[PDB]
């Protein structure tokens, strides 16, 4: 009965929950909200894996940057992001986000999604295959997977 | 020619029936259930889902995905730093730098494709006419960095040594229809 | 005959000439270099101070019906002291045909505004002073459309760098997205692509 | 719209952003069986415009 | 080969290696270096030559289509070989 | 596979790997390239 | 030597103007950074109005003149009604921008630049 | 063996005939059978 | 200078510095402000976590491609330290608690752990190693930390007889532990403070003019072997400052005499928390010491930093603690805080 | 198509069309993945003669 | 080919919402009225104009 086993079996069940519900947010942009759709669809049922898209940032465990970011709207990427209680997760979808993509050397784009707010995963593609961004959203739970949070506290 | 969505309507000529009949609609809520019974209809049809990631969506030879340089049968590169690929890479993702080969041969010492700029176009594997660069099936490459993202010759290298029992396939299947 | 050239009649080409000549001995006060292309597409030059009569003229009179705006664009010479041709690519339904009026502006000689003709105009005007900066007159709200909020520049000008002059993120010392001036982790690449061999002689300057 | 996203992969090699259509036609002809499956699809979206 | 460096870092097959004394080693740190250990400069060179009885010869590659364009090769001076400019393929006078 | 398979190649894997990701084993990105410019290399003896 | 007039046939009454927008601006820097929630006090507001104002004090032709009174209406617009969000307001200060000296020393140790 | 033209062409004939118009289709009770029904529901249920 | 090392650029996110830096203790209030500065003007940024990899999310996004290199390590195991010092020419060792735990103590923390990177540090060939310690440090302090970090620096001196010694005062910041707690007593309804406050004397410094400091004594030749004191313009009494801080909260002040052997068991009580404690005995005593007096140390102005005072940063930090009400209030409505000299 | 002779006559009549006849799945009427290779034409610009490119 | 392939153009009255949800409506059924008359008769030849 050690308390370091208890620990990491709770710590096991607190990644299974915020693992197997993750809520993302209407957080589309641009061509790859499409693919978000889509990966929203029957062919890929998102809520099969726990997925469900709530408007609003105070209910929403993750965010997916679907499309271009330009800088009239990162301010409001910023301020929905920190809006978003912790834990909070995110996830760059598309070749706009991660590094500017077809649009880098344009003076109303920022290169890269993660200058603004930091990201946990990259799903590369122009569109990425929904296919691929559910592929990114099961790494994702992985990472999670891999918090280990409580025994970092019991270690301290 | 044209025709009208919501004009269909003419001069108004009413009976009892009618009268009837539009009052049963307005009351018993005929047209709600209409769509009631096609919801349920879909309740007992086959749901399109597949059980990913054990069963997957249909693709076909054409995918332009995940890039990789080959090789020739003989294991020498095919690439000849020509730089057409970079010439008209539109996101200019693709970055070249040549030199003699200690056998005097040209080839690369730089092949580097950042793939946060690259939107997947396919103009670099249908520019180089030695078949060197292609845009593979390979999907499932993400990634927790974006360094991860920016490939370089040895990483191009390493995905052509493992997918081109792949691409070799879907290369044989769709070089006559180009 | 010939299947890879364009099959080329001179019907359309001959009617939009008999309404430029039409056009130009109507309002002789405004209108310059009236011309017809290879395409058939009739376009009308015109001093600025002819704009409001001239749109309304083709929206209204009988014979013009011009009275949809399907654009309204700017184009950067910085050769000539009148850089910017403002252009007005319009459409009649009742001839199925359509005609281009073509201005010329500067930094500091704005023209006027055809919203009191074409309401579609307000944004189309709006993204001209954003992009290029030209000033028009008598505009109901003239601000910026598609830049930034606090964008210095006119971005569509020859002489505005393709990657600006600026570049943002977010600094967690101030807790807030900042602008600081750019820099590139790769140069944007330029490629001199001009064949040095006249290619079209029909377009050839003599010197 | 994944059906017609499949014609578009199999005809381009993308499922939505296909640079196919360029000036002077298009980048590479159809592959066959295409069609036939065009037609297996056209015959039967009616039904569902009509459920809609 | 996949030769190693006083560091330990492996020498691709472009020469190139940090040195001892370069901060720019942290990044294979708890990491690796990704290097392609088949270098294609001894494997062409393990490939024989292919004889001929024909003093200009071509060289497609092979699978035709599927290869590189078709160049014909010179094989008069019998002391050198013929080396395709695409591949790396030799070629000699059988009978000189 | 089992009835059309692949064509046999030297340099192709015989060990495929999955996507390595956030752990070792996985690809960092570096220069394939040798110094451009090289330095004045100072001699090791003084001027006296 | 000749040439159009935009609004003001002399430099005076494009004086007047911007003697107009100076007010306007002064008047508002309070609304704004009560709303907004600036972390600044109302003199560092008027302090910058004064500084951007001159940064254009150099100018002798009306046209030049009119259309920053445009552009000056335009962003206090933008500002009047909170179009514009406290980051744009303090990207005027400049408060990351490292600031580069103006001794040609400092910058000869740092860089090729002039 | 030869080799002529192949290319994804229609078949000899032409394809079936495609369903295009609407065909919401016309069903139910004739209003009276309806308005009926429910009025001896409702006296039945009175008794 | 090795030809990677050599400055080029503008001095930006995507330039070079000439710096490669392994910033200990970058996981928290201080850390993360000096990994900002760091990687604002293009230097390479070591940062050993311990932490999960779910803290480090708000340094990933402070440094261009590359610049930012973390790596997982332990203060007991000696090899984490030599991997993470490998390859740099600054080791900036920010690592400290205002607390003890189960398996640290403020020895562990604040003299061996010091000592060992040091050692590593010269061993592996470091040109630079800055060490903070404490304004108020000594041999002689009430306070158990104090003297601990007294002992540590000397033993790091003795261990890197170049080290950067930095000694600052209460750092007060959006994520510091002064500011918000002085504002957080409200829970408690009222303030207690010893001898009412008077008698104590605190000059504190913002946290963004250290992080400058430290980045500037990263390349600056004339501040090697030497020691700083990095504080305020402002000296205050703690009761003028706490009374300032609940006008800026505009919350009611209500402040009454403690003596402290009944607010040290206070804070053993609150300390006795597992997790994060909101106050210990070891941080009371930290209060309520006087400042000292500059006595002729060098500081910010000779790093190249002019000090910010605390009346144009504390609205920003204390916003967050009013109500809907006062929000909105200016920071001219608050009456500044008495200035003293002693 | 795995349906049973009730199910389907129930969402028929709930539906009103004969939906057996047209499904939103795809069961083996569709073209295959291996087509045979094909043998794609020539333009008219192929010819060795009367073809310069100063007529066309 | 447009003036090959014969389809309706649906009008409204009212110039509604309404109106313009059944326009798009018939505008697919008439798209699938053209796709059947390009499927039933294309072609053959090449693709991409004859002109390097
Ligand atoms: C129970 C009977 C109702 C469900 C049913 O499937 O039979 C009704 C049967 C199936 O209708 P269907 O949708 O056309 O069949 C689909 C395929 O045939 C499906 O055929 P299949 O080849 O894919 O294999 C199906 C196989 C499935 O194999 C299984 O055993 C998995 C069953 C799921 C368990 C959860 O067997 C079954 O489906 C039997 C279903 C037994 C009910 C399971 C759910 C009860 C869970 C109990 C809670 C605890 O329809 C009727 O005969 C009339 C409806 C009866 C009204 C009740
Ligand atoms: C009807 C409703 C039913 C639903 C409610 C049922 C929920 C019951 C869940 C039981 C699980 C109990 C453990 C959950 C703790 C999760 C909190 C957490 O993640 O914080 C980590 C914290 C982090 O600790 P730390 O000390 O490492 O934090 C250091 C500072 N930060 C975080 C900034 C780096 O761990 C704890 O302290 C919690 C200890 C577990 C025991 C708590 C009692
Ligand atoms: C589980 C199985 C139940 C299925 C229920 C969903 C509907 C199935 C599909 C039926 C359909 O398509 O529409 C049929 C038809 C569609 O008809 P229609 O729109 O095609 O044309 C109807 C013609 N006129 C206008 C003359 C009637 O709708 C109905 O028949 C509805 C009947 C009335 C429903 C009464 C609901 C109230 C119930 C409480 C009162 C109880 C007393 C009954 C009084 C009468
Ligand atoms: C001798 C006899 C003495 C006794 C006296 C009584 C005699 C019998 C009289 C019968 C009267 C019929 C029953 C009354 C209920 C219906 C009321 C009604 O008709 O409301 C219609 C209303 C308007 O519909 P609309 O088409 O917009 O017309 C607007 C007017 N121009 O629109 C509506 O109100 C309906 C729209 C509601 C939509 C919400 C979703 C409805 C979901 C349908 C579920 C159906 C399942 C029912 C389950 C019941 C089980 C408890
Ligand atoms: N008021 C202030 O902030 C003052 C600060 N200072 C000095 O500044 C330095 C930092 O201040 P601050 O940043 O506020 O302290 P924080 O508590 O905010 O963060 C300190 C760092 O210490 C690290 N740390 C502590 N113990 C261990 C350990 N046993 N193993 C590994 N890492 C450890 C933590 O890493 P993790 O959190 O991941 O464990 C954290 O990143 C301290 O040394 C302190 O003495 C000086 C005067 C006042
Ligand atoms: S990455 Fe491609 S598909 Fe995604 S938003 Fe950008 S352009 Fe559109
Ligand atoms: S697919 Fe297109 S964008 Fe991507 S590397 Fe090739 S040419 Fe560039
Ligand atoms: S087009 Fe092919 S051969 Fe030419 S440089 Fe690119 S990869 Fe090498
Ligand atoms: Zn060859």
């Amino acid at each position: 009965s050690r308390a370091e086993y208890v620990v990491t079996k709770l710590d096991d069940l607190i990644n299974w929950a915020r693992r197997s519900s993750l809520w993302p947010m209407t957080f589309g942009l641009a061509c790859c909200a499409v693919e978000m759709m889509h990966m929203a669809a029957p062919r890929y049922d998102m809520d099969r894996f726990g997925v469900v898209f709530r408007a609003s940032p105070r209910q929403a465990d993750v965010m997916i940057v679907a499309g271009t970011l330009t800088n009239k709207m990162a301010p409001a990427l910023r301020k929905v992001y920190d809006q978003m209680p912790e834990p909070r997760y995110v996830v760059s979808m598309g070749s706009c986000a991660n590094g500017g993509g077809y649009y880098h050397y344009s003076y109303s784009v920022v290169r890269g999604c993660d200058r603004i707010v930091p990201v946990d995963i990259y799903v590369p593609g122009c569109p990425p295959t929904a296919e691929a961004l559910l592929y990114g959203i099961l790494q994702l739970q992985r990472k999670i997977k891999r918090e280990q949070k409580l025994k970092i506290w019991y270690r301290r | 020619t044209y025709k009208y969505v919501n004009k269909k309507e003419q001069e108004s000529e009413v009976d009892m029936k009618s009268a009837t009949d539009n009052a049963a609609r307005i009351l018993m809520w005929t047209e709600l259930i209409r769509g009631l019974g096609m919801t349920l209809s879909y309740l007992f049809r086959e749901p399109a889902t597949i059980n990913y990631p054990f069963e997957k969506g249909p693709l076909s030879p054409r995918f332009r995905g995940e890039h990789a340089l080959r090789r020739y049968p003989s294991g020498e590169e095919r690439c000849i730093a020509c730089k057409l690929c970079e010439a008209i890479c539109p996101a200019q993702a693709i970055t070249i730098e040549a030199e003699p080969r200690a056998d005097g041969s040209r080839r690369t010492t730089r092949y580097d494709i950042d793939m946060t700029k690259c939107i997947y176009c396919g103009f670099c594997q249908e520019a180089c006419p030695v078949d060197a660069i292609v845009e593979g099936p390979n999907f499932e490459f993400s990634t927790e960095t974006h360094e991860e993202l920016l490939y370089n010759k040895e990483k191009l290298l390493n995905n052509g040594d493992k997918w081109e029992a792949e691409i070799a396939a879907n290369i044989q299947a769709d070089y006559l229809y180009r | 005959k010939r299947p890879t050239v364009r099959p080329r009649s001179d019907v359309t080409h001959k009617q939009l000439s008999a309404f430029g000549e039409y056009v130009a001995e109507i309002l002789p006060k405004y209108v310059q270099q009236v011309q017809v292309s290879c395409l058939d597409e009739l376009e009308i030059c015109i001093h600025p101070d002819g704009v409001i009569p001239t749109l309304t003229f083709l929206r209204d009179h009988t014979n013009a019906q011009f009275k949809s705006l399907a654009d309204l664009t700017a184009v950067d010479v910085p050769t000539r002291q009148n850089r910017f041709e403002i252009v007005y690519n319009l459409l009649s339904l009742r001839f199925n045909s359509r005609i281009r009026v073509k201005t010329y502006a500067d930094e500091l000689t704005p023209i006027d505004s055809i919203v009191s003709v074409h309401i579609a105009a307000n944004w189309y005007e709006r993204e001209v002073w954003d992009m290029f900066g030209v000033f028009f007159f008598n505009h109901p709200d003239l601000r910026r459309i598609l830049t930034d909020y606090g964008f210095e520049g006119h971005p569509f000008r020859k002489d505005f760098p393709l990657t600006g002059y600026v570049e943002l993120r977010y600094d967690d010392e101030v807790k807030r997205v900042v602008a600081e001036p750019v820099e590139l982790a790769q140069e944007f690449r330029k490629f001199d692509l001009n064949s040095p061999w006249e290619a079209f002689p029909a377009y050839r300057q003599p010197p | 719209r994944e059906k017609m996203f499949e014609f578009y992969e199999r005809v381009s090699g993308a499922r939505m952003h296909a640079a196919y259509i360029r000036p002077g036609g298009v980048h590479q002809d159809l592959p066959l069986g295409l069609l036939d499956d065009i037609y297996e699809f056209s015959k039967n979206f009616s039904l569902r415009i009509d459920e809609v | 080969g996949v030769q190693v460096s006083p560091s330990g870092e492996k020498i691709t097959h472009t020469g190139q290696v940090y040195d001892e004394k370069d901060y720019r080693r942290v990044r294979f740190v708890d990491r690796q270096k990704e290097v392609n250990e088949n270098f294609a400069i001894d494997l062409i060179a393990q490939q024989p030559v292919n004889e001929v009885e024909h003093r200009i010869i071509a060289c497609d590659g092979g699978g035709g289509a599927l290869g590189h364009p078709k160049v014909y090769i010179n094989l008069d001076k019998e002391t050198k070989t013929g080396t395709c400019g695409y591949c790396g393929l030799q070629f000699k006078q059988h009978h000189h | 596979p089992t009835t059309n398979p692949p064509t046999a190649r030297k340099f192709i894997w015989t060990n495929h790997k999955f996507n390595v990701s956030a752990t070792p084993e996985q690809y960092v990105p570096y220069s394939t390239t040798r110094k451009k410019i090289h330095e004045w290399v100072p001699p090791s003896t003084p001027y006296k | 030597t000749s040439v159009k007039p935009i609004f003001s046939r002399d430099l005076n009454e494009a004086k007047r103007r911007v003697r107009e927008l100076y007010r306007a601006w002064y008047r508002e820097v309070p609304n704004t950074v009560h709303l907004m929630q600036l972390d600044i006090t109302v003199k560092q507001g008027r302090d910058k109005v004064r500084e951007m104002f001159m940064k254009n004090a150099h100018v002798t032709d009306p046209r030049v003149v009119d259309l920053l009174v445009i552009k000056g209406k335009m962003e206090l617009q933008e500002t009047i009604k909170v179009w514009k969000q406290r980051t744009h307001v303090m990207r005027f200060f400049h408060e990351t921008e490292t600031p580069r000296p103006k001794d040609f020393l400092s910058k000869f140790y740092m860089g090729h630049d002039p | 063996a030869a080799s002529k033209v192949k290319q994804d062409m229609p078949p000899p004939g032409g394809y079936g005939p495609i369903d295009y118009k609407r065909n919401l289709p016309r069903r139910g009770l004739s209003g009276y059978s309806m308005f009926a029904v429910g009025i001896g529901a409702l006296i039945f249920g009175y008794w | 200078l090795h030809h990677a090392v050599i400055p080029h650029g503008k001095g930006g996110r995507s330039s070079v510095s000439g710096v490669v830096a392994t910033v200990f203790g970058a996981t928290g209030f201080l850390g993360r402000y000096v990994v900002n500065h760091l990687g604002r003007m293009g230097s390479q940024v070591i940062i050993p976590y311990r932490c999960d990899v779910y803290d480090i999310m708000h340094l990933r996004l402070m440094g261009d491609l590359g610049q930012l290199t973390f790596l997982e390590w332990d203060a007991r195991d000696k090899d984490s330290i030599r991997k993470a010092v490998q390859h740099s020419n600054v080791v900036i060792n920010l690592i400290g608690r205002e607390w003890e735990t189960r398996n640290f103590d403020f020895e562990d923390v604040f003299v061996n752990i010091p000592r060992a990177i040091a050692q590593a540090s010269k061993e592996a060939g470091v040109e630079r190693f800055i060490h903070v310690s404490h304004l108020n440090a000594s041999m002689k302090s009430s306070s158990k930390s104090l003297r601990s970090k007294a002992v540590g620096e000397k033993e790091v001196r003795s261990v890197f007889p170049e080290a950067i010694i930095i000694r600052p005062s209460d750092i007060f910041g959006r994520e510091d532990r002064f500011l918000n707690h002085f504002a957080n007593y409200r829970w408690f309804l009222a303030v207690p403070l010893v001898s009412l406050g008077f008698k104590t004397v605190k000059q504190p410094v913002y946290v963004a003019d250290v992080s400058k400091g430290i980045v500037n004594a990263t390349k600056d030749p004339d501040a090697v072997g030497k020691t700083f004191a990095f504080t305020g313009p402002n000296r205050y009494l703690l009761f003028h400052l706490v009374k300032y801080i609940f006008g800026m909260t505009h919350r009611t002040f209500i402040p009454y005499p403690l003596p402290l052997f009944v607010y040290s068991w206070i804070g053993k009580l609150f300390g006795l928390s597992p997790f994060e404690p909101w106050t210990t005995k070891d941080k009371v005593e930290r209060i309520h010491i006087s400042d000292v007096m500059p006595t002729d140390l060098p500081g910010l102005e000779d790093l190249g930093v002019q000090p910010t005072p605390l009346e144009l940063k504390s609205i920003e930090v204390l916003r967050r603690h009013r109500t809907y009400r006062w929000l909105s209030s200016e920071i001219e409505e608050t009456k500044p805080a008495k200035t003293v000299n002693y | 198509a795995s349906a049973t002779r009730v199910i389907q006559k129930l969402r028929n009549w709930a539906s009103g069309q004969d939906l057996q006849a047209k499904l939103q799945l795809r069961y083996q009427e569709i073209a295959k993945r291996t087509q045979p290779p094909p043998k794609l034409p020539v333009g008219p610009s192929h010819k060795l003669s009367n073809n310069y490119y100063c007529t066309r | 080919v447009y003036d090959q392939v014969e389809f309706d153009v649906p009008i409204g009255s009212r110039g509604d919402c309404y109106d313009r949800y059944l326009c798009r409506v018939e505008e697919m059924r008439q798209s699938l009225r053209i796709i059947e008359q390009c499927l039933n008769k294309m072609p053959p030849g090449e693709i991409k104009v004859d002109d390097a």
